[PDB]
């Protein structure tokens, strides 16, 4: 698995690659890995499928709640309920997870979790197998305040690489945009990012 | 895989006198190749004129002892601040250690003090809470060091009088507190020299009818 | 253990400590950890004692040969190549941590040798149990261009960090100082800074103290004439 | 299972003024089985006296192993080994078993014939030499002999004096070791005269 | 196998054998003779993993044979002893070990007194005024520490003998089918068929 | 630890040695195997320190709660059954205890049981416990008679801790002696090995592969 | 039962005439992938304690927040929590010290390495150390992971009992620590070159100091070594 | 334990069972009756694991005898059977199971009839002529099968079952120290006292 | 360890950090990786320090031997001599080697033997630990046909976010440059290539 988020000046980018793997069969080459707990609140997903789905589905629940009560959580408020699951259910669970969200009071907010649950707030988060190969690229290319084309740029050539390298990462390259504008999908298909 | 227990070096040794008892020990800490400390107090005033040290994983230790003082505290509120004898305290420290006899205390216990007679008592205690009041006891790290000089220079054991080849045993005269802290120096200096987890400095309690007193003494620090 | 190298302006100074254990049992207090290979090429042992001592009487036996037949002094790079070849056939079983030291026609030199065979050059370098406590100190102290009485002082302070830092390590600093067109000096208990204080009271017995059963003289002298 | 500690025994030896003192215990066992208490661990080749403890047949076989060769040395060199000398024979006989030891615990007494110079060593089963001034250790209860020397000990003790302090430093640390004791023997060692003295000492 | 019994006596060797061969489940032979006569004044009994006893027996007995043969001389039990020691001492460290431990009972003609041997399979030699191999010793031993003196005639032995196999039958769990017992003396070996 | 106890004409002989150890390393030599449960009751010790000395003190507590409710001494019988049934609770869990309990009531006469941690209590006229066992069963199986005088079984036993204290490594120190009869227990004083071996070498001429 | 996954190296520390003296570099590591360059390991108390923390960093976040929520509990009904009934250093770590031992003894430990620097309401030097097995001791000088074996034995030589405490300067006992630090760096294959540093002083209170570097490196001496014994070139 | 047997015959049920305990090295004692009354016309023989035998045995005593005192009424062997199975088969698969194996023999007085039953400690039960548990059925249940029949007389199944305990003296390793013989009939339970 | 080999237009050049580890101690910060075979065939080492120095020092006496016979060897020939070593002793070998080495006729080639001991030919080679971080970035800026300044740019760079993420890497960055012109060391500190 290849994904990262990036922030930069108008939100927050997800990206992440399709391929699942059990061994060095791929179960499915087009899979959904950038998945939605709130309206601009996603995540990416890294680890057991099993796993991250379970908890994605209970952080989803968790703020559908939250919203009916107290109205729309912050970016950090969600990255606070994966922390929770993913720390106390340590011993039990292999998930690597990334939360985006963009707020208009905080713009667009990066958390990283990785596997001991700790959370870390960053600029921008790269994860899953496919990320060892790309530390090297996105610590040398990424700026802060990018323009939204830049970013998308940033992000292609960055998992497009880490998909070269990395044989469990492949497929289409899904990318998720958030700003005040909206939500706003992308895709972008092999015979495109291979020739970058 | 988690280890729970640790060891943390250390040597201890008790000493019954005729009106008076000495517990002593290092206070070295130590794990694996490392010094923690070279002032960590071992041996503890726990009230009701009783001395104790629990050596081996200092964790454990502190616990106990802890637990200890807490029980002296509330003999003194059940039962009309009544003084909780050596021999009471001893059965009491049996039980909190057998308490945990499934996921044992990693330490070796040893209290002093006077018993209701007056005279010198220590009392000695395996981690699981077996106990035996004797004469003499050291504990821990360099314990097999310690015991056999004990056996010889405190109970005069293989010791005979001239003259007689074999036959009249060296008569077991007793020992002043001067006498005593003269063989728990030699103890540790010699336990020091060959034995890497003791040095830096000995702690001696001395336990009297008048009370409870502290000496210091500097032992080698390599 | 404690063992430590360091090059100067004219040579090079190794040190060691002298204490020797089993598992936490001091087995000698005065242990010689300095040995030599040859006149002016020494070395400073760590790990299994009876290794250290084998290979390098080995290595010290082959080089004087070597001496012999070459009509020429021996070299540290000789001893190093003997040394790490050997320790590699091994693979490790031969439980010796080598810093190797001297002078010879080339100059000075100084190197770490492992028990797998890799070699290493350096200005400074410790092994052994106490050689993070020690590299601490070189860390800290080493120069570039150090006179003679600099590098004496900087080695045993070196050895005196694993000395009272490590448990491993005790007693007392060997030193010996190979410097160029010298004779290499060796000076054995350097420093004694843990003497063992006046005991309290004296320990000997009345004569007739223990119980005996039986006397005889041992015959140690051969079949006698007549 | 561990080999050092099968048998059990223990041997320890002293330097004294212009004298030297070597001792043991007569114990022989089968771990908790006590076999036979007359073997004596402490042999002899001229004036140079070997202690051994550990496994009982490495004792016996390394005995056998240094007669032969003290012997032939006798037989080329026309003089009696000396013990800085035996020393190094030992080290090098162990060594050459590296990687298939002897499980033994020697101890080398003697004084030099021709310097007069009291003399003891220690080593390990693989052949390191340990030359101490004052004293060695060997055997199931060395932390206790250890402890004894270490604090009975005092420097140019008179060979009657020697005695005393060796014989009580063993018989104690004896009786704090289950695989140690039923009965023991010192030798005291003197320029031109060796006494050889058996200890009355617990059975249990 | 399982129980080897010794005792010296005043003039005498004598050595006691278990009779039964037990494979796991079944006892197949209670008449089993657990020695072999190495010379006409030594006797050796043996027990240990099965096979290697047998082979390890006749072969040392055809090497004392080969020797008495050889230079017309009956070797005393004290060499035999160390040819058998030395035997067992290679043989713990070659690839396979022999898996034997042994009782040597001879009479020495040229000093005229009893010698009894006891070495395990490491190579552990002992001489002894009596001895054991096995569980046995843990029944046996302190009943000849109680009853045996270097005085004793051979009667008065094979008494003691008795009082160690009874005891033996009583607190042991196996059933080992009674023992052989040889004397060793300078008359040579002989066997008591009724014990 | 060697313990031995026997039932004979006038009443029941306990003998127990002292040593304790972790190992090689000899712990203490001073150890009390014996446990004075009441006047009538003695419980010996064997295997863990601990679970011996905790469980028979409390066996005791036991009992005085018994003789309370009851108006009546504890039979031998309901006495180590309380024992047996207790351990066995703990069956599996790593308890280490091999136990004679001691006694004399009118209803049963002097009775011996052995109590185990595998849950095992076997009524028996001799028992044997510890690692030096086998040595103590020796000597007693051949001079054990009914028809002992309280003089002449106070020895047997004392002599049968004797051979075991010889022999056994994990066996020594002292010989604690008690005598049970009708009227309660009676103490027989503490023996030290190194004293009562020469003694007895000498006197009953025994032990003469040794040397004195 | 766990292992750790992302972790922090050495904390160290020791006393001096007027308070103490405590520093941490800012690295999470993720085994030997050094992944996170921002991680504050010193996390002050009041203005009168830091505790710093080594190991698991998810462990030490949740330390955070138990400290964090400490504070809360004793402003509630407490006119004198800025005052006298303020948390002082032996109250948190007493408290750190409780935790630890529980979590060992229920087998789901904290991964790490605490140690609580501090001065007391009368002006006393605090410093102590608690890990995840729940041992406790104190010393002049105090240090965890590498920091034991290669700082304690530098800071030794300053402070070598506790009778050099009173003639060791704020000035002399800094210069020490950020020695060791570097020493650190040369020598600890999981640190990094940025770490923060936090001084407790009985007279001029908490001073905390953020993105220090590790300076004064030597490395010149790289340029004369050449192969690994025989090679010239 | 060890060794436990029965055998039905017209009019009776014969169980013996071996009077050898040994814990590890030493045979503790040498008379010990490994059976229990569950009632008047009702006898189990039972072997296992320390321990778990006797309490286990005691524990279907009491629950027998509290029926008996409820009902006034002496369950038949089958029902009792029926009943120490289910406990066995409830404990196999209990945090630490009872590891004990037993045979039940009794005569049922409704049917006059006797009857013996076999149950392992994992609960399985069979009905039988003849029975055994542990290693005495592959010696005995060969003897048994060719000396049998359904209307052979008590001192006939005594005479059979002398020559099963020779066998098992003869062939077994361990010495179990004989056996103690019940019969069980009409008029109740009575032990053989010479055997 | 980070090691690399780069062809460019005038020969090859070798980079490597100058770390050695024993566990989590750098046993020396100051290690020279860039080892001597030949006057102008030189190697970088990977893996057991033990293994690639006695491999190394076995390789340099055969083609010593084959100078002695044959005159000048070539980079291919040099090549196979160590992949005959690792090869053959696989199962007792843990040694990462890239070969580099200059001909008149040949140029700048570069070799790589990774721990199969397999050999491969490429326009330039990465190695070590480290490597795995700057794939992303090596396969997006190399060219072939690059200058002298270029080349050295290109592994500075690299190098440096290698030693950045890498525990097992650091210190300083050692080069060596083969051209026909001769043979040229440099060496680069932490305070040069870390503010890159
Ligand atoms: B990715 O490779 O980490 C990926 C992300 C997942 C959320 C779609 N994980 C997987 O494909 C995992 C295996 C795995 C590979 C690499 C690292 C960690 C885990 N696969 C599965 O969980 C899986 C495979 N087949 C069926 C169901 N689940
Ligand atoms: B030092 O700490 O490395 C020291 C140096 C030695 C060369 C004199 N080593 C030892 O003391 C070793 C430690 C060790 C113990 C066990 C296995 C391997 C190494 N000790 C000995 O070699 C030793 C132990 N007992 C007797 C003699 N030698
Ligand atoms: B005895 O050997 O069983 C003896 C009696 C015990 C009740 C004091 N036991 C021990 O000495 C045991 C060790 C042991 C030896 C032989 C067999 C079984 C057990 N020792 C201890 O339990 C013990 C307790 N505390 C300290 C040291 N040893
Ligand atoms: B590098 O990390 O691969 C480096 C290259 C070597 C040629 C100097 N290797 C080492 O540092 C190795 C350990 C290692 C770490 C990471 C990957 C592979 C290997 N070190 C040693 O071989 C070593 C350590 N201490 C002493 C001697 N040798
Ligand atoms: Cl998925
Ligand atoms: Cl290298
Ligand atoms: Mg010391
Ligand atoms: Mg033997
Ligand atoms: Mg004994
Ligand atoms: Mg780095």
């Amino acid at each position: 698995t290849s994904i990262m988020a990036v922030t930069f000046k108008d939100g927050v980018i997800l990206g992440a690659d399709s391929r699942t793997t059990t061994g060095a069969y791929i179960a499915n080459r087009v899979t959904d890995k950038l998945t939605r707990v709130h309206d601009k609140i996603w995540c990416c997903r890294s680890g057991s499928a099993a796993d991250t789905q379970a908890i994605a589905d209970i952080v989803q629940y968790h703020l559908e709640l939250y919203t009916s009560q107290y109205g729309t959580p912050s970016t950090e408020t969600a990255a606070s309920v994966f922390k929770e699951l993913c720390y106390e259910n340590k011993d039990n669970l292999t998930a690597g997870i990334i939360v985006a969200g963009y707020d208009d009071k905080n713009k667009g907010e990066v958390y990283t979790i990785p596997l001991g649950g700790s959370v870390h707030k960053l600029p921008y988060a790269i994860a899953g197998s496919g990320s060892t190969f790309i530390y090297g690229y996105c610590d040398k290319n990424f700026r802060e305040n990018m323009s939204k084309e830049e970013t998308v740029d940033f992000i292609k050539h960055s998992l497009s690489q880490a998909i070269k390298w990395d044989g469990s990462s492949g497929g289409v390259i899904r990318m998720v945009v958030l700003t005040a504008a909206g939500v706003e999908r992308l895709i972008f298909y092999p015979d495109e990012y291979e020739q970058l | 895989q988690f280890n729970p227990y640790g060891d943390n070096g250390g040597t201890i040794l008790g000493i019954a006198g005729e009106d008076f008892a000495v517990l002593a020990g290092d206070t070295r800490n130590i794990t694996d190749y490392s010094i923690n400390s070279r002032y960590e107090p071992k041996v503890f005033d726990c009230g009701d004129n009783i001395v104790m040290s629990a050596n081996g994983f200092a964790a454990d230790g502190d616990a106990l002892v802890k637990r200890f003082k807490n029980s002296v505290k509330w003999y003194h509120f059940d039962h009309n601040d009544k003084k909780l004898s050596i021999n009471s305290a001893a059965r009491n420290i049996q039980h909190l250690l057998y308490g945990k006899r499934f996921f044992p205390y990693y330490v070796h216990t040893i209290i002093a003090g006077l018993d209701e007679d007056g005279k010198g008592a220590v009392y000695s205690f395996d981690p699981v809470g077996s106990y035996e009041r004797e004469q003499c006891r050291a504990g821990g790290a360099a314990a097999s060091l310690i015991m056999p000089f004990l056996d010889n220079q405190v109970n005069f054991k293989n010791q005979y009088e001239p003259g007689t080849n074999g036959k009249v045993k060296k008569p077991l005269k007793y020992l002043s507190v001067e006498e005593v802290i003269k063989l728990v120096r030699d103890s540790f200096t010699s336990a020091t020299e060959r034995h890497i987890q003791v040095g830096d400095g000995l702690e001696i309690l001395i336990v009297t009818k008048d009370g409870v007193r502290k000496e210091f003494y500097e032992l080698k620090r390599d | 253990t404690t063992i430590v190298g360091v090059k100067f302006n004219n040579g090079v100074v190794i040190a060691a400590d002298t204490r020797s254990t089993q598992g936490p049992i001091v087995a000698d207090k005065n242990c010689a950890k300095l040995h030599r290979i040859s006149p002016k090429i020494w070395c400073a042992g760590a790990g299994t004692a009876a290794d250290t001592e084998a290979v390098t009487q080995l290595i010290g036996s082959n080089i004087e040969l070597h001496s012999l037949y070459t009509s020429r002094e021996p070299r540290v790079v000789s001893a190093l190549q003997m040394l790490k070849q050997h320790l590699f056939k091994y693979q490790g079983h031969i439980g010796a941590y080598l810093i190797v030291a001297g002078v010879d026609p080339t100059g000075s030199h100084l190197f770490s040798i492992h028990a797998h065979g890799s070699t290493d050059v350096g200005y400074y370098l410790s092994l052994g149990s106490g050689s993070l406590a020690a590299m601490a100190v070189l860390e800290s102290h080493w120069k570039q261009d150090l006179t003679k009485e600099e590098a004496i002082k900087l080695a045993s302070d070196a050895i005196q960090a694993g000395i009272w830092n490590d448990l491993g390590s005790g007693s007392n600093v060997d030193v010996c100082v190979m410097e160029i067109g010298k004779d290499a000096e060796y000076l054995r208990n350097y420093l004694t800074p843990n003497v063992r204080e006046e005991k309290q009271k004296s320990y000997k017995f009345p004569r007739g103290t223990t119980a005996v059963l039986k006397e005889s003289i041992v015959n140690i002298c051969d079949i006698q004439e007549e | 299972s561990d080999p050092s500690s099968i048998n059990g025994g223990i041997v320890v030896a002293m330097t004294g003024k212009d004298c030297v003192a070597i001792a043991c215990d007569l114990r022989l066992g089968s771990q908790s089985l006590g076999v036979s208490n007359k073997f004596e661990k402490i042999f002899h080749y001229g004036h140079v006296f070997l202690g051994i403890t550990g496994l009982a047949t490495d004792v016996t076989t390394l005995n056998e192993m240094f007669r032969y060769k003290t012997n032939l040395y006798k037989l080329k060199e026309e003089r009696a080994i000396e013990p800085e000398t035996f020393t190094q024979l030992v080290s090098s006989s162990l060594y050459e078993r590296r990687f298939g030891p002897y499980f033994v615990g020697p101890v080398v007494a003697g004084i030099n014939s021709k310097s007069g110079k009291p003399f003891i060593a220690g080593f390990d089963l693989i052949g390191c030499i340990d030359e101490a001034k004052d004293f060695i250790v060997s055997g199931t209860a060395s932390d206790q002999l250890f402890g004894m020397c270490e604090s009975l000990y005092e420097p140019n003790l008179e060979p009657e004096d020697l005695f005393e302090t060796i014989s009580q430093a063993l018989l104690n640390a004896a009786d704090r070791d289950a695989l140690s004791g039923w009965g023991a023997v010192v030798y005291i060692i003197k320029k031109d005269e060796v006494v050889k003295r058996y200890l009355k000492m617990r059975q249990d | 196998m399982d129980i080897i019994l010794g005792i010296r006596v005043q003039d005498s060797v004598i050595l006691a054998s278990s009779k039964a061969v037990t494979r796991g489940i079944s006892v197949l032979k209670d008449s089993d003779d657990k020695t072999r006569q190495l010379s006409p004044h030594t006797l050796m009994s043996f027990a240990g993993e099965a096979g290697d006893t047998v082979q390890f027996a006749e072969y040392i007995q055809a090497n004392i044979q080969l020797y008495s043969i050889r230079e017309d001389y009956e070797l005393s039990p004290q060499a035999v002893s160390s040819f058998v020691r030395q035997e067992l001492a290679k043989s713990i460290r070659s690839r396979r070990p022999y898996q034997v431990n042994v009782l040597i009972g001879g009479y020495d003609k040229k000093k005229n007194k009893p010698e009894l041997y006891q070495i395990d399979y490491l190579g552990t030699k002992v001489e002894l005024p009596y001895g054991a191999h096995g569980y046995s010793g843990f029944y046996t031993f302190s009943l000849l520490d109680h009853h045996y003196r270097p005085d004793m005639t051979t009667e008065e032995g094979l008494d003691l003998l008795k009082l160690c196999v009874q005891e033996l039958e009583k607190r042991m769990p196996m059933d080992f089918k009674g023992v052989i017992v040889k004397i060793v003396d300078k008359d040579g070996i002989r066997q008591v068929d009724d014990f | 630890s060697t313990t031995l106890a026997f039932r004979f004409q006038g009443g029941i002989i306990v003998a127990v040695d002292s040593r304790a150890t972790a190992g090689n390393w000899v712990a203490s030599q001073t150890v009390k195997k014996v446990i004075e449960i009441n006047p009538f009751l003695l419980g010996t010790m064997a295997g863990g320190a601990a679970d011996c000395q905790f469980w028979e003190t409390w066996l005791g507590s036991q009992c005085r709660l018994h003789e309370l409710r009851e108006k009546e001494r504890i039979s031998v019988a309901a006495a180590s059954k309380i024992l047996s049934n207790l351990v066995y609770q703990y069956k599996g869990a790593g308890l280490s205890m091999g136990t004679m309990i001691c006694g004399y009531t009118r209803k049963e006469g002097p009775t011996i049981y052995y109590v185990d941690s595998d849950g095992t209590r076997l009524k028996g006229d001799i028992f044997c416990v510890g690692s030096g066992q086998t040595f103590a069963y020796g000597v007693l199986d051949s001079n054990y008679k009914w028809d002992l005088s309280v003089e002449d079984a106070l020895y047997l036993g004392k002599r049968s801790i004797l051979a075991a204290a010889h022999r056994d490594a994990y066996s020594g120190g002292s010989v604690n002696l008690y005598h049970v009869t009708e009227d309660g227990w009676i103490y027989h004083g503490n023996h030290d090995v190194g004293e009562l071996f020469w003694k007895v070498k000498e006197e009953e001429g025994s032990f003469n592969n040794v040397i004195g | 039962t766990q292992q750790p996954i992302v972790t922090g190296t050495s904390v160290i520390s020791m006393k001096y005439d007027n308070g103490v003296i405590i520093a941490a570099d800012n690295l999470g590591s993720y085994g030997s992938l050094l992944r996170f360059n921002g991680v504050e390991r010193l996390i002050p108390v009041g203005d009168n304690t830091v505790v710093g923390i080594s190991g698991d960093i998810s462990d030490m976040q949740h330390i955070e927040r138990l400290l964090k929520d400490l504070v809360t509990e004793n402003a509630y009904d407490n006119p004198l929590a800025d005052a006298e009934e303020a948390l002082e250093p032996s109250y948190i770590f007493e408290y750190l010290a409780t935790v630890m031992y529980q979590r060992r003894s229920k087998m789901n430990p904290l991964w790490n390495a605490i140690i609580v620097a501090g001065v007391q309401s009368n002006g006393d030097q605090f410093l102590r150390y608690v890990n995840l097995l729940g041992v406790t001791y104190s010393s002049p000088t105090l240090a965890t992971g590498f920091g034991a074996h290669m700082a304690n034995p530098l800071l030794r030589k300053v402070v070598d009992r506790e009778s050099d405490i009173p003639k060791t300067t704020v000035q002399v006992a800094e210069e020490a620590i950020v020695n060791a630090m570097r020493v650190l760096y040369y020598r600890d294959a999981r640190s990094s070159r940025n770490f923060s540093l936090a001084i407790i002083d009985k007279n001029t209170g908490l001073t905390f100091k953020k993105n220090l570097q590790v300076e004064n490196m030597k490395w010149d001496f790289a340029k004369d070594i050449k192969g690994y014994g025989t090679q010239k070139i």
